[PDB]
């Protein structure tokens, strides 16, 4: 459950991304696959080799489901249930996958945005990326 | 743990450049923030109502100073992790009832904290050799709770 | 994220415990402070011995918490309030152990009312008491 | 894993009693409903698209009754269960990439499973028990992950 103070700082520390967006998601996906290589075995079909455009589209379809995430904070059940579907029902993804690509998202923005990352925003980062993460894994349509 | 010749020369060469004084006492900071329930384990050290109190406390960084040289003490017995944290483990599991779950938070922390300091020098390869140790470390501080 | 058919199912099997909402209260914190006595730690000031009164009138209070929070399923963070400052920032009670009292909670109702404990009941009751563990274990005012 | 010669008793008893043709395929049939991403490691059992057709799938009946005779297994080498499961810690590690949480999650549904078909006669102490066998067998069934 988010606080209102939760709310402002994901709001402010996501919005300092920006045009960045496929960057910071294309880096986050590249450290999971090297990180935790099981995560791999999710996409097969994907060339995960360094700079690959898929990767980096993929990279920005993730990071853009976020901004998304975050101008529906206090309706995401509704707003990501297409993504529900996709990763409870059709892919079946174990949610131990969503803490992962969450902890290299925080590691990615503590690398290039630190100025940003605080304690306070770390900790509010980590409940949104937890909660989209639940609502991903949930079966409620 | 087993790290390549090339992990182990990345992993020890960042090591060597760390801030011994703040690295600990972020990482432990940090945890007491982002997992506030944390916090129960450490009444001792007075306020830790906000985190500018918390990331403040002196019990906080020399505590965290502590902590940051058991990861170290990790990083010189990666073969022998469990015996190296035998008694570290019975101290969590059997004094502190520390969930074990609470271990692989921590690592993660530390793992937020090295990438904050080092910037694009903490690069995916670093991280991932990084992630095997830290994951070491919380699997032999878990092993006395079996 | 609880789905329609779970709210209902909820519903059901928890309006079948009324008079007995104490005992099964009861039983599962007995049965949590036996399976994993490191629960007993938060509990320093309780005489918890077989047949304890005060574990009785506790359980009776867990239970009616619990059926409040089934009398207001779509409002959990407003109506469960008072639990969330109690248990988040009174107690600081760790999230491993609201796992552990609703695994309890789930083996007392498989145990007395079978009849009502089906997988499809199973399946909404264990995503019920995770929505109402993370609602007590986050710092949301 | 360590039980008392009591525990030892009412542990072996319980057991004795133990459908076994019923018990182990609804503790997987529920595994499947209750942690639905679990079916991404059972595509080749054909429909588990509800309830009804999980809890009556034959594969998922014949599997868990393979998955009973090695909980049963653990129960009979307490004092060796990392020796005993050694080749099946490795399957379900390196073969299946199975996350060790899901191991946790099956010994507490077996659990459900025991209470659900004893009723009253799954006392608390008998659950306290047997808890502590399936979470030996879920750190058995982890150990080779490190
Ligand atoms: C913050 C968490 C996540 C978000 C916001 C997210 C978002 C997305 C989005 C927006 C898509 C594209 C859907 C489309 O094509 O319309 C997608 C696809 C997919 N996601 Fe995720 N995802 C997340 C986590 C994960 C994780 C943890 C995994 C597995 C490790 C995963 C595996 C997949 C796969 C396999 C696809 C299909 C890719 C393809 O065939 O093109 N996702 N995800
Ligand atoms: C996984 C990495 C961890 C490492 C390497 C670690 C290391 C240490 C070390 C070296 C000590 C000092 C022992 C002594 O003075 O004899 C210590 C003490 C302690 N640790 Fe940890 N620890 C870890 C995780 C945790 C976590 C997750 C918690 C709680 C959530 C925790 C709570 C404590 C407490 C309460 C003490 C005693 C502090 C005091 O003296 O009042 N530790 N730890
Ligand atoms: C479904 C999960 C839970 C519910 C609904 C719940 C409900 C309650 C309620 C209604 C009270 C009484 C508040 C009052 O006196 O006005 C309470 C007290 C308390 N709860 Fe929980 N609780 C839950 C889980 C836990 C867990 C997992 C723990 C720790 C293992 C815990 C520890 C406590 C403690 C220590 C108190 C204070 C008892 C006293 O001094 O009287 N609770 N809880
Ligand atoms: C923790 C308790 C568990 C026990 C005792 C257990 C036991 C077994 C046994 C005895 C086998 C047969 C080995 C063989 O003949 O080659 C097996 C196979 C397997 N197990 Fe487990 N298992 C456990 C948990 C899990 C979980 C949680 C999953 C997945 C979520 C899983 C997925 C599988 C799969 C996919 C196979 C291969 C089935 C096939 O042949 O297609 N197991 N398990
Ligand atoms: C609008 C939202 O509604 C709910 C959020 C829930 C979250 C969980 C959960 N497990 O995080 C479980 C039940 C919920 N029920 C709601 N009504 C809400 C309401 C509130 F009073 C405070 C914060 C939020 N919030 C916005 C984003 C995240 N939390
Ligand atoms: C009213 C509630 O609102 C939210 C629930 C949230 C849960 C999480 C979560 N982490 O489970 C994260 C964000 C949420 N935001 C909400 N607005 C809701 C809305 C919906 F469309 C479907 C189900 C529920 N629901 C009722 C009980 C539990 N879920």
């Amino acid at each position: 459950v988010l606080s209102p103070a939760d709310k402002t700082n994901v709001k402010a520390a996501w919005g300092k991304v920006g045009a960045h967006a496929g960057e910071y998601g294309a880096e986050a996906l590249e450290r999971m696959f090297l990180s935790f290589p099981t995560t791999k075995t999710y996409f097969p079909h994907f060339d995960l080799s360094h700079g690959s455009a898929q990767v980096k589209g993929h990279g920005k379809k993730v990071a853009d489901a976020l901004t998304n995430a975050v101008a529906h904070v206090d309706d995401m059940p509704n707003a990501l249930s297409a993504l529900s579907d996709l990763h409870a029902h059709k892919l079946r993804v174990d949610p131990v996958n969503f803490k992962l690509l969450s902890h290299c998202l925080l590691v990615t923005l503590a690398a290039h945005l630190p100025a940003e990352f605080t304690p306070a925003v770390h900790a509010s980062l980590d409940k949104f990326l937890a909660s989209v993460s639940t609502v991903l894994t949930s079966k409620y349509r | 743990v087993h790290l390549t010749p090339e992990e182990k020369s990345a992993v020890t060469a960042l090591w060597g450049k760390v801030n011994v004084d703040e690295v600990g006492g972020e990482a432990l900071g940090r945890l007491l923030v982002v997992y506030p329930w944390t916090q129960r384990f450490f009444e001792s050290f007075g306020d830790l109502s906000t985190p500018d109190a918390v990331m403040g406390n002196p019990k906080v960084k020399a505590h965290g100073k502590k902590v940051l040289g058991a990861f170290s003490d990790g990083l010189a017995h990666l073969d022998n992790l469990k015996g190296t944290f035998a008694t570290l483990s019975e101290l969590h599991c059997d004094k502190l009832h520390v969930d074990p779950e609470n271990f692989r938070l921590l690592g993660n922390v530390l793992v937020c904290v090295l990438a904050h300091h080092f910037g694009k020098e903490f690069t995916p390869p670093v991280q991932a050799a990084y992630q095997k140790v830290v994951a070491g470390v919380a699997n032999a501080l878990a092993h006395k709770y079996h």
